[PDB]
Order: structure tokens, then C-alpha cells, then sequence
């Protein structure tokens, strides 16, 4: 999410502005992305490091 | 009031 | 889901037949599963060991 202007950008910001179909991509399920966007289940799990 | 199922499995 | 009646049992059977509204429980998603019923995503991480 963009500093006060409320957009996203990147992938993301395909996805909500209709630019792109899908993103089959590392793209990480995170709950501001989910409120936006529709996420499947994780084919990957990760952490931090 | 709703129902939530589960299982006891420790 | 029963072969020779196909109907589901246990909790997910529940689930479907109105007896109950959710199931916070250790539920293993599975494909079977998520055509009958929709899951969150997955709360716990585990394998087989
Ligand atoms: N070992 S891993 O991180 O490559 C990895 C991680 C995961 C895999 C499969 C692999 Cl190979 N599948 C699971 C999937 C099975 C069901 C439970 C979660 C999704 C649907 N997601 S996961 O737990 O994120």
C-alpha cells in the first residue's frame, strides 16, 4: 500500500487494477494482501530469516 | 450462539 | 465419505449436513475435503515424521 494514497503497487497492484489474470509468482499470503486480493492455498511455506 | 465442532485429540 | 452410501461422516459430515456451523478442530485439508467444504487457510504446519 502506497504512502497515503492508498494504491498498490507491483504485482499486487496488477492483480486489483485488472492489469493481470493470475500470479503465479512468490508472492507471499499476508492479510492486507488477502483483504484485497484472492490467495489458494500455500504451495510453499517459508519464515523470516 | 454457534455450534462449533471438534474432535478430543490431545 | 462412505463408499457404498456416499454420504460424509464424522465432523465433516456435520458440517455438511447443518448439525453444526464450523470446526475449530485438527482437520487435515485434503482435496475430498475442500469439494464438499471450504477451509480457512491452514492454521498448524505438519508432516509426516
Ligand atoms: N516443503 S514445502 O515448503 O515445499 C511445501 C509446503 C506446503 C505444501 C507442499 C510443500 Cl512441498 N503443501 C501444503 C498444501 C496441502 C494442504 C495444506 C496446505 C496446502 C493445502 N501447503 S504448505 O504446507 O505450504
Amino acid at each position: 500500500r502506497d504512502a497515503d494514497t492508498k494504491i498498490w503497487n507491483g504485482m499486487v497492484g496488477e492483480l486489483v487494477y485488472g492489469k493481470a489474470d493470475i500470479a503465479i509468482a512468490p508472492l507471499t499470503i499476508t492479510l492486507v494482501r488477502e483483504e484485497v486480493i484472492d490467495f489458494s492455498k500455500p504451495f510453499m511455506s517459508l519464515g523470516i530469516s | 450462539t454457534v455450534v462449533v465442532t471438534t474432535i478430543l485429540e490431545s
